[PDB]
């Protein structure tokens, strides 16, 4: 039971780290958004042969 | 509010395609 | 308020180590402390962003204007 | 000529998801292998997918690629080459690199 | 749900337990749609709750029991195992209802020869019918001109060009 | 045990495995608790030199874990 305690704690810590990535928000990619205003992904075309 | 802003992908950076297009739009070149 | 929450988180973790080495089955309480501290940290950083997105848009619009005036003068 | 059996709300949820599918290159490859590009009805439905480029509608779409993918698919020689596995891998790798 | 065309495995399960074992091959099988929960091996698993067992016990109790059973037909430790859905009504005599395939942490149907060869023939047929149907509409028959699908001076014009070209190439 | 007797195995082997295991798990757990012990002490000293203003707090943290 004591071991189970250790492990269980690790799993809870991982889980809350997961929720952590779920809670942050990142600055918008306006570039891609403006390209999609004009309905293409200008990036993926120019770049690609 | 919402005001229209004008931006035209100025961040992002051929005649063979032109030729092919004109080839389909007026057929032969010679004419 | 941020710095405060962070140093606080530090301390709560120290607590956690303790309650591990003294009485492991008690951890659920403390990891809850931890969890709410992290989630608050983030919610608040999130409150910071919208201005940052706006000013990034500003800098972008400024770039377009610069290209515009420069292109006009070159022409 | 079976009677159509569609739903209003459901088919815009669905057409959104379908556009998304179009973003995936492997789905295009399978699609070509299954010779769905042989059918003219499909191509008219593609133009119906053009409604998803509109701002209020595109505001919903998640993966931008599809849009590009769609303009890519308007060339039929491209359709027969997404039947090809090699080109398929070329496309996937091209996104992966942009990503 | 057609069970034969499909290819299944759960690498998450394998990693959870660890390595690929005899007994873990039968458990892995238990997770697969191939296994049936009404199985006799499942009834045994229900009867013993968190205790050790033995494998000779496993076969000997499989025969003792009457009904649908999943056993190991051939076993190769490194990569592949062989399972079959044999049904014994009585001990010492079994009618194999299905065979099942295990390979590189993967379970497969391993189907009946008739369905394989039949489907192959069906593919070939389909190719034939499609090619012939495309060709049959195309050719033209005129009775004096023959079968058609939709001068030497000009040939000499070409000869003149190709010779001009050969000349320029040699140069 | 019943299983062991069933297969002809010696039940004294079971008793051996369990007493042995008691000792083994004993040491195992105990040392895990020690490992976190040292980890905490290190963390508290490092905090102390890094953040001296809260040294009182951390000492109060170690004192609250123990018995009266």
């Amino acid at each position: 039971g004591q071991k189970f305690c250790f492990q269980n704690l690790v799993h809870v810590l991982q889980d809350i780290r997961y929720q952590l990535s779920f809670a942050r928000l990142r600055n918008s990619d306006l570039v891609t958004a403006l390209d999609i205003l004009s309905t293409g992904t200008s990036l993926r075309l120019a770049n690609a042969p | 509010s919402l005001d229209p802003e004008i931006i035209g992908g100025q961040n992002n950076f051929n005649l063979q395609q032109i030729f092919q297009k004109i080839i389909q739009e007026r057929g032969p070149f010679r004419d | 308020e941020l710095r405060f929450l962070s140093r606080s988180l530090m301390l709560n973790f120290l607590e956690l180590l303790g309650i591990m080495a003294k009485a492991p089955e008690q951890f659920p309480s403390k990891v809850e402390n931890i969890r709410v501290l992290l989630l608050n940290l983030h919610h608040l950083i999130n409150d910071y962003r919208p201005h940052q997105s706006r000013e990034s848009l500003i800098m972008l619009l400024e770039k377009q204007l610069k290209h515009e005036e420069s292109q006009v003068e070159l022409l | 000529l079976l009677s159509k059996v569609p739903d209003d709300k459901s088919r815009f949820e669905i057409e959104l998801e379908f556009v998304q599918m179009l973003s995936n290159p492997w789905y295009l490859n399978f699609l070509a292998q299954h010779k769905y590009f042989e059918d003219e009805a499909f191509l008219q439905y593609l133009e119906y997918m053009e409604y998803w480029r509109e701002p209020e509608y595109v505001k919903f779409i998640i993966y931008p690629t599809c849009l590009h993918m769609l303009t890519l698919l308007k060339n039929p020689q491209f359709r027969n080459d997404i039947s090809r596995a090699d080109l398929s891998k070329q496309v996937n790798d091209e996104i992966y690199y942009e990503w | 749900v057609d069970l034969t065309s499909i290819q299944w495995r759960m690498p998450e399960w394998v990693q959870s337990m660890g390595g690929l074992r005899t007994e873990n091959v039968l458990e892995y099988f238990s997770q697969s749609p191939f296994y049936s929960h009404k199985s006799n091996n499942e009834m045994l698993k229900m009867q013993s709750q968190f205790n050790a067992l033995d494998l000779g016990d496993l076969n000997s109790q499989l025969k003792r029991l009457t009904g649908i059973q999943f056993v190991i037909i051939h076993e190769r430790p490194p990569f592949l195992w062989v399972i079959q859905k044999q049904n014994r009504l009585n001990e010492n005599e079994v009618k194999p209802l299905t065979v099942y395939f295990v390979c590189n942490e993967n379970i497969y149907m391993a189907p009946n020869a008739y369905t394989l060869l039949a489907t192959r023939m069906l593919n070939a047929t389909y190719c034939f019918q499609k090619a012939l149907t495309k060709i049959e509409k195309f050719p033209q028959y005129n009775p004096q001109e023959g079968y058609t699908y939709p001068s030497p001076e000009d040939f000499s014009v070409v000869r003149a060009f190709m010779q001009s070209l050969h000349s320029s190439k040699e140069a | 045990v019943l299983e062991y007797i069933e297969q002809g195995r010696n039940p004294d082997v079971y008793a051996r495995q369990f007493s042995e295991l008691v000792q083994k798990d004993n040491q195992y757990v105990n040392g895990k608790l020690y490992a976190i012990e040292g980890f905490q002490k290190a963390f508290a000293e490092e905090i102390k030199q890094a953040y001296p203003e809260v040294s009182s707090v951390v000492d109060k943290i170690l004192n609250e874990g123990k018995v009266e």
